[PDB]
Protein backbone atom coordinates (compact mmCIF):
# COMPACT_ATOMS: atom_id res chain seq x y z
CA UNK A 1 0.00 0.00 0.00
CA UNK A 2 2.87 2.25 -0.52
CA UNK A 3 4.79 3.93 -3.62
CA UNK A 4 7.98 6.03 -4.33
CA UNK A 5 7.22 9.44 -5.82
CA UNK A 6 9.31 9.90 -9.04
CA UNK A 7 10.36 13.72 -9.63
CA UNK A 8 11.56 16.05 -12.10
CA UNK A 9 13.06 18.96 -11.69
CA UNK A 10 13.74 21.78 -14.60
CA UNK A 11 13.25 24.55 -16.03
CA UNK A 12 9.92 25.99 -17.89
CA UNK A 13 12.10 28.11 -20.70
CA UNK A 14 15.78 27.07 -21.65
CA UNK A 15 21.31 32.86 -17.04
CA UNK A 16 19.01 35.89 -16.24
CA UNK A 17 15.72 35.22 -18.00
CA UNK A 18 12.22 35.34 -16.87
CA UNK A 19 12.32 31.26 -16.35
CA UNK A 20 9.38 29.78 -13.81
CA UNK A 21 11.33 26.42 -12.54
CA UNK A 22 9.70 23.31 -11.87
CA UNK A 23 8.89 20.33 -9.19
CA UNK A 24 6.76 17.89 -10.69
CA UNK A 25 6.01 14.73 -8.26
CA UNK A 26 4.24 11.56 -9.84
CA UNK A 27 3.98 7.75 -9.36
CA UNK A 28 3.56 8.45 -5.24
CA UNK A 29 0.86 7.19 -2.50
CA UNK A 30 -0.58 8.03 0.09
CA UNK A 31 -1.25 11.98 -1.11
CA UNK A 32 0.15 13.53 1.77
CA UNK A 33 3.47 14.67 0.28
CA UNK A 34 5.42 17.59 1.13
CA UNK A 35 7.58 19.39 -1.18
CA UNK A 36 10.63 22.00 -0.81
CA UNK A 37 12.42 23.62 -3.46
CA UNK A 38 21.01 29.76 -2.12
CA UNK A 39 18.47 27.34 -0.61
CA UNK A 40 15.25 27.14 0.68
CA UNK A 41 12.96 29.42 -1.14
CA UNK A 42 9.29 30.54 -0.42
CA UNK A 43 6.28 31.66 -2.49
CA UNK A 44 5.74 28.52 -3.70
CA UNK A 45 2.88 28.15 -5.44
CA UNK A 46 1.45 23.81 -6.26
CA UNK A 47 -0.92 22.95 -8.76
CA UNK A 48 -4.09 21.65 -7.09
CA UNK A 49 -3.86 17.40 -7.11
CA UNK A 50 -4.97 15.02 -9.39
CA UNK A 51 -4.53 11.09 -9.69
CA UNK A 52 -4.46 9.02 -12.51
CA UNK A 53 -5.92 5.84 -13.76
CA UNK A 54 -3.79 3.75 -11.98
CA UNK A 55 -4.70 5.33 -8.79
CA UNK A 56 -1.38 6.88 -7.98
CA UNK A 57 -0.85 10.58 -7.41
CA UNK A 58 0.53 13.65 -9.41
CA UNK A 59 1.06 17.43 -8.33
CA UNK A 60 3.18 20.43 -9.74
CA UNK A 61 5.27 23.10 -8.02
CA UNK A 62 6.87 25.70 -9.38
CA UNK A 63 8.72 28.86 -7.79
CA UNK A 64 9.58 31.70 -10.43
CA UNK A 65 13.65 32.55 -10.04
CA UNK A 66 16.25 33.95 -11.90
CA UNK A 67 19.18 32.11 -12.51
CA UNK A 68 23.01 32.62 -13.47
CA UNK A 69 26.38 30.31 -10.06
CA UNK A 70 23.61 29.05 -7.38
CA UNK A 71 22.08 26.18 -6.79
CA UNK A 72 18.40 25.29 -6.68
CA UNK A 73 16.79 22.34 -4.54
CA UNK A 74 14.20 19.77 -4.25
CA UNK A 75 13.23 17.76 -1.01
CA UNK A 76 9.89 15.57 -0.94
CA UNK A 77 8.65 14.03 2.02
CA UNK A 78 6.78 11.61 1.75
CA UNK A 79 5.55 7.97 3.75
CA UNK A 80 7.02 6.28 1.52
CA UNK A 81 11.05 7.20 2.28
CA UNK A 82 12.33 7.26 5.31
CA UNK A 83 14.08 10.38 4.67
CA UNK A 84 13.24 13.37 2.33
CA UNK A 85 14.66 12.81 -1.54
CA UNK A 86 16.63 15.70 -2.42
CA UNK A 87 17.06 16.56 -6.11
CA UNK A 88 18.94 18.76 -8.25
CA UNK A 89 19.46 20.19 -11.73
CA UNK A 90 20.89 19.98 -15.18
CA UNK B 1 -22.57 16.06 -14.16
CA UNK B 2 -21.31 13.50 -11.42
CA UNK B 3 -23.66 11.03 -10.24
CA UNK B 4 -24.96 10.44 -7.01
CA UNK B 5 -22.94 8.16 -5.02
CA UNK B 6 -24.33 5.45 -3.17
CA UNK B 7 -22.84 3.41 0.40
CA UNK B 8 -20.42 0.69 0.46
CA UNK C 1 -14.03 11.38 -33.17
CA UNK C 2 -14.95 9.63 -29.97
CA UNK C 3 -15.25 11.39 -26.26
CA UNK C 4 -15.42 11.06 -22.88
CA UNK C 5 -16.50 12.41 -19.66
CA UNK C 6 -15.22 11.17 -16.31
CA UNK C 7 -14.72 12.02 -12.59
CA UNK C 8 -12.16 11.53 -10.17
CA UNK C 9 -13.28 11.38 -6.70
CA UNK C 10 -11.03 11.42 -3.67
CA UNK C 11 -11.60 10.84 -0.01
CA UNK C 12 -9.08 10.60 2.75
CA UNK C 13 -9.32 10.52 6.30
CA UNK C 14 -7.00 12.56 9.07
CA UNK C 15 -7.87 10.46 12.48
CA UNK C 16 -7.50 13.26 14.67
CA UNK C 17 -7.28 16.45 12.30
CA UNK C 18 -10.89 16.54 11.48
CA UNK C 19 -13.21 15.48 8.79
CA UNK C 20 -12.37 14.16 5.72
CA UNK C 21 -10.64 15.69 2.91
CA UNK C 22 -12.65 15.11 -0.14
CA UNK C 23 -12.46 16.25 -3.60
CA UNK C 24 -14.53 15.58 -7.20
CA UNK C 25 -12.69 16.74 -10.46
CA UNK C 26 -14.24 16.38 -13.94
CA UNK C 27 -12.36 15.31 -17.36
CA UNK C 28 -14.02 16.22 -20.84
CA UNK C 29 -11.53 14.04 -23.00
CA UNK C 30 -8.36 13.78 -20.13
CA UNK C 31 -9.24 18.00 -20.25
CA UNK C 32 -10.13 18.93 -16.35
CA UNK C 33 -13.27 21.04 -16.38
CA UNK C 34 -14.92 21.29 -13.20
CA UNK C 35 -13.23 20.90 -9.46
CA UNK C 36 -14.98 20.26 -6.23
CA UNK C 37 -12.50 20.73 -3.31
CA UNK C 38 -13.72 20.48 0.58
CA UNK C 39 -10.57 22.31 1.82
CA UNK C 40 -11.07 25.40 -0.14
CA UNK C 41 -12.36 28.10 1.49
CA UNK C 42 -16.02 28.45 0.32
CA UNK C 43 -16.33 24.58 -0.99
CA UNK C 44 -18.03 25.16 -4.52
CA UNK C 45 -18.26 23.37 -8.31
CA UNK C 46 -15.43 25.85 -9.56
CA UNK C 47 -15.02 26.14 -13.31
CA UNK C 48 -11.33 24.88 -14.37
CA UNK C 49 -12.01 26.20 -18.17
CA UNK C 50 -12.67 28.81 -19.36
CA UNK C 51 -15.98 27.35 -21.44
CA UNK C 52 -17.30 26.42 -18.65
CA UNK C 53 -18.07 29.53 -17.18
CA UNK C 54 -21.21 29.16 -19.60
CA UNK C 55 -23.38 27.19 -17.33
CA UNK C 56 -25.76 29.23 -15.01
CA UNK C 57 -25.26 29.72 -11.68
CA UNK C 58 -28.62 26.82 -11.11
CA UNK C 59 -25.81 24.52 -12.47
CA UNK C 60 -23.05 25.58 -9.96
CA UNK C 61 -25.54 25.46 -6.70
CA UNK C 62 -26.99 22.05 -8.37
CA UNK C 63 -23.37 20.21 -8.51
CA UNK C 64 -22.48 22.03 -5.52
CA UNK C 65 -25.00 20.78 -3.40
CA UNK C 66 -24.89 17.24 -4.77
CA UNK C 67 -20.74 17.41 -4.01
CA UNK C 68 -21.93 18.26 -0.29
CA UNK C 69 -24.18 14.75 -0.42
CA UNK C 70 -21.43 12.84 -2.04
CA UNK C 71 -18.77 14.29 0.75
CA UNK C 72 -21.25 13.26 3.85
CA UNK C 73 -21.52 9.49 2.08
CA UNK C 74 -17.94 8.99 1.57
CA UNK C 75 -16.86 10.05 5.52
CA UNK C 76 -19.29 6.50 5.73
CA UNK C 77 -17.58 4.41 3.28
CA UNK C 78 -14.26 5.38 5.11
CA UNK C 79 -15.91 4.19 8.55
CA UNK C 80 -17.63 1.57 6.60
CA UNK C 81 -14.40 -0.23 5.14
CA UNK C 82 -11.97 0.40 8.60
CA UNK C 83 -15.32 -2.46 9.39
CA UNK C 84 -15.24 -4.58 6.95
CA UNK C 85 -11.26 -4.94 6.84
CA UNK C 86 -11.17 -4.58 10.98
CA UNK C 87 -8.00 -2.27 10.63
CA UNK C 88 -6.85 0.08 13.86
CA UNK C 89 -9.03 3.28 13.86
CA UNK C 90 -5.64 5.34 13.98
CA UNK C 91 -4.74 5.49 10.14
CA UNK C 92 -4.90 7.41 7.02
CA UNK C 93 -6.86 5.68 4.07
CA UNK C 94 -7.87 7.17 0.86
CA UNK C 95 -11.19 6.03 -1.18
CA UNK C 96 -10.72 6.42 -4.96
CA UNK C 97 -13.47 6.48 -7.55
CA UNK C 98 -13.61 6.56 -11.36
CA UNK C 99 -16.88 7.29 -13.04
CA UNK C 100 -17.39 8.21 -16.62
CA UNK C 101 -17.96 7.45 -20.23
CA UNK C 102 -16.56 7.46 -23.26
CA UNK C 103 -18.89 7.67 -26.41
CA UNK C 104 -18.31 6.96 -29.69
CA UNK C 105 -18.69 9.43 -33.30
CA UNK C 106 -22.23 8.28 -33.24
CA UNK C 107 -22.70 9.70 -29.79
CA UNK C 108 -23.57 6.11 -28.29
CA UNK C 109 -21.86 4.87 -25.55
CA UNK C 110 -18.63 2.97 -26.08
CA UNK C 111 -16.97 2.45 -22.24
CA UNK C 112 -18.60 2.65 -19.04
CA UNK C 113 -16.70 3.03 -15.83
CA UNK C 114 -17.53 2.86 -12.16
CA UNK C 115 -14.69 1.67 -10.04
CA UNK C 116 -13.14 1.80 -6.48
CA UNK C 117 -10.09 1.89 -5.19
CA UNK C 118 -9.13 1.67 -1.41
CA UNK C 119 -5.79 2.38 -0.27
CA UNK C 120 -4.32 2.74 -3.40
CA UNK C 121 -5.63 -0.82 -4.63
CA UNK C 122 -8.67 -2.12 -6.36
CA UNK C 123 -11.74 -2.37 -4.45
CA UNK C 124 -14.71 -3.49 -7.04
CA UNK C 125 -15.58 -2.27 -10.00
CA UNK C 126 -18.56 -2.56 -12.73
CA UNK C 127 -18.09 -4.53 -15.34
CA UNK C 128 -18.16 -3.71 -19.03
CA UNK C 129 -21.59 -5.47 -19.32
CA UNK C 130 -22.76 -2.64 -16.85
CA UNK C 131 -24.87 -5.51 -15.08
CA UNK C 132 -22.10 -7.14 -12.94
CA UNK C 133 -19.42 -6.08 -10.51
CA UNK C 134 -16.09 -7.43 -9.75
CA UNK C 135 -14.92 -7.67 -6.35
CA UNK C 136 -11.22 -7.67 -5.44
CA UNK C 137 -10.76 -9.50 -2.11
CA UNK C 138 -13.97 -10.32 0.89
CA UNK C 139 -14.40 -7.01 1.98
CA UNK C 140 -15.47 -6.02 -1.29
CA UNK C 141 -17.92 -9.00 -1.85
CA UNK C 142 -19.95 -7.58 0.91
CA UNK C 143 -20.43 -4.30 -1.55
CA UNK C 144 -21.26 -6.58 -4.30
CA UNK C 145 -24.06 -8.29 -2.68
CA UNK C 146 -25.67 -5.21 -1.43
CA UNK C 147 -25.34 -3.67 -5.13
CA UNK C 148 -26.72 -6.56 -6.38
CA UNK C 149 -29.88 -6.34 -4.13
CA UNK C 150 -30.41 -2.84 -4.28
CA UNK C 151 -29.94 -3.32 -8.55
CA UNK C 152 -26.81 -0.79 -8.42
CA UNK C 153 -26.25 -1.72 -11.49
CA UNK C 154 -28.99 -0.91 -13.22
CA UNK C 155 -28.54 2.27 -11.88
CA UNK C 156 -25.67 2.37 -12.87
CA UNK C 157 -26.06 1.56 -16.51
CA UNK C 158 -29.01 3.87 -16.68
CA UNK C 159 -26.73 6.64 -15.30
CA UNK C 160 -24.43 5.95 -17.62
CA UNK C 161 -25.68 5.31 -20.85
CA UNK C 162 -28.44 8.20 -20.62
CA UNK C 163 -27.47 10.89 -18.08
CA UNK C 164 -23.85 10.80 -18.36
CA UNK C 165 -23.05 11.40 -21.96
CA UNK C 166 -26.27 13.63 -22.49
CA UNK C 167 -23.96 16.13 -20.29
CA UNK C 168 -21.44 15.70 -21.99
CA UNK C 169 -22.68 15.97 -25.29
CA UNK C 170 -23.79 19.39 -23.95
CA UNK C 171 -20.13 20.11 -22.53
CA UNK C 172 -18.45 19.22 -26.09
CA UNK C 173 -20.63 22.12 -27.41
CA UNK C 174 -19.26 24.47 -25.23
CA UNK C 175 -15.42 23.85 -25.09
CA UNK C 176 -15.28 21.69 -28.45
CA UNK C 177 -13.76 24.84 -30.42
CA UNK C 178 -11.11 24.99 -27.23
CA UNK C 179 -10.47 21.05 -26.64
CA UNK C 180 -9.36 20.75 -30.86
CA UNK C 181 -6.43 23.41 -29.17
CA UNK C 182 -3.26 22.31 -31.21
CA UNK C 183 0.09 23.22 -30.31
CA UNK C 184 3.10 21.62 -32.73
CA UNK C 185 6.59 21.22 -31.07
CA UNK C 186 9.36 23.07 -30.99
CA UNK C 187 12.16 20.73 -31.67
CA UNK C 188 16.11 21.53 -30.94
CA UNK C 189 18.88 19.12 -30.14
CA UNK C 190 21.78 19.83 -27.91
CA UNK C 191 25.22 18.32 -27.60
CA UNK C 192 27.37 16.98 -24.14
CA UNK C 193 30.48 15.68 -24.35
CA UNK C 194 30.91 13.02 -21.84
CA UNK C 195 33.84 11.83 -20.38
CA UNK C 196 36.16 10.93 -21.77
CA UNK C 197 34.79 8.88 -25.64
CA UNK C 198 31.54 10.11 -25.96
CA UNK C 199 28.98 12.58 -26.85
CA UNK C 200 25.12 13.02 -25.74
CA UNK C 201 23.05 14.29 -28.25
CA UNK C 202 19.87 15.35 -26.55
CA UNK C 203 16.66 15.88 -28.61
CA UNK C 204 14.10 18.31 -27.04
CA UNK C 205 10.72 18.82 -27.80
CA UNK C 206 8.93 21.88 -26.12
CA UNK C 207 5.60 24.01 -26.20
CA UNK C 208 3.37 21.12 -27.55
CA UNK C 209 -0.05 20.03 -26.76
CA UNK C 210 -1.53 17.87 -26.39
CA UNK C 211 1.35 15.56 -24.52
CA UNK C 212 1.08 12.56 -26.39
CA UNK C 213 4.42 12.67 -28.33
CA UNK C 214 6.99 10.30 -29.20
CA UNK C 215 10.53 10.84 -29.60
CA UNK C 216 13.40 8.03 -31.61
CA UNK C 217 17.14 8.35 -32.42
CA UNK C 218 17.85 6.90 -35.86
CA UNK C 219 21.18 5.59 -36.36
CA UNK C 220 21.19 5.59 -40.08
CA UNK C 221 17.93 4.01 -40.85
CA UNK C 222 16.88 1.88 -37.44
CA UNK C 223 15.89 2.81 -34.29
CA UNK C 224 17.69 2.77 -31.34
CA UNK C 225 15.62 0.49 -28.60
CA UNK C 226 18.64 0.96 -26.65
CA UNK C 227 21.06 3.20 -25.21
CA UNK C 228 18.62 5.98 -25.41
CA UNK C 229 17.02 7.25 -22.08
CA UNK C 230 13.81 8.92 -22.45
CA UNK C 231 11.83 11.54 -19.48
CA UNK C 232 8.51 11.46 -18.99
CA UNK C 233 7.04 13.76 -21.03
CA UNK C 234 6.00 16.33 -18.30
CA UNK C 235 4.36 19.61 -17.82
CA UNK C 236 6.14 23.24 -18.62
CA UNK C 237 3.54 25.01 -16.27
CA UNK C 238 1.91 26.89 -18.89
CA UNK C 239 -0.51 24.47 -20.66
CA UNK C 240 2.27 23.29 -23.11
CA UNK C 241 4.67 19.63 -22.43
CA UNK C 242 7.99 19.13 -22.36
CA UNK C 243 9.97 16.04 -23.60
CA UNK C 244 13.41 14.97 -24.33
CA UNK C 245 14.82 11.81 -25.94
CA UNK C 246 18.65 11.29 -25.92
CA UNK C 247 21.90 8.78 -26.75
CA UNK C 248 24.97 8.79 -26.34
CA UNK C 249 27.35 8.61 -29.57
CA UNK C 250 31.17 7.80 -30.21
CA UNK C 251 32.91 10.97 -31.86
CA UNK C 252 33.12 13.07 -35.08
CA UNK C 253 30.32 10.61 -35.34
CA UNK C 254 27.22 12.51 -35.09
CA UNK C 255 25.89 13.16 -38.09
CA UNK C 256 25.01 9.82 -38.35
CA UNK C 257 22.03 10.05 -35.89
CA UNK C 258 18.65 11.80 -36.22
CA UNK C 259 15.89 12.51 -34.08
CA UNK C 260 12.46 12.31 -34.92
CA UNK C 261 9.54 14.11 -33.26
CA UNK C 262 6.21 12.32 -33.84
CA UNK C 263 2.89 14.68 -32.76
CA UNK C 264 -0.36 15.58 -34.03
CA UNK C 265 0.33 19.02 -34.44
CA UNK C 266 3.24 18.15 -36.99
CA UNK C 267 1.59 17.62 -40.96
CA UNK C 268 4.77 15.45 -40.98
CA UNK C 269 7.01 14.25 -38.21
CA UNK C 270 10.36 16.50 -37.45
CA UNK C 271 13.99 15.29 -38.91
CA UNK C 272 16.48 16.97 -36.60
CA UNK C 273 20.22 16.15 -37.14
CA UNK C 274 23.05 17.89 -35.32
Amino acid sequence: IQKTPQIQVYSRHPNGKPNILNCYVTQFHPPHIEIQMGKKIPKVEMSDMSFSKDWSFYILAHTEFTPTTDTYACRVKHASMAEPKTVYWD
Amino acid sequence: SIIVFNLL
Amino acid sequence: GPHSLRYFVTAVSRPGLGEPRYMEVGYVDDTEFVRFDSDAENPRYEPRARWMEQEGPEYWERETQKAKGNEQSFRVDLRTLLGYYNQSKGGSHTIQVISGCEVGSDGRLLRGYQQYAYDGCDYIALNEDLKTWTAADMAALITKHKWEQAGEAERLRAYLEGTCVEWLRRYLKNGNATLLRTDSPKAHVTHHSRPEDKVTLRCWALGFYPADITLTWQLNGEELIQDMELVETRPAGDGTFQKWASVVVPLGKEQYYTCHVYHQGLPEPLTLRW
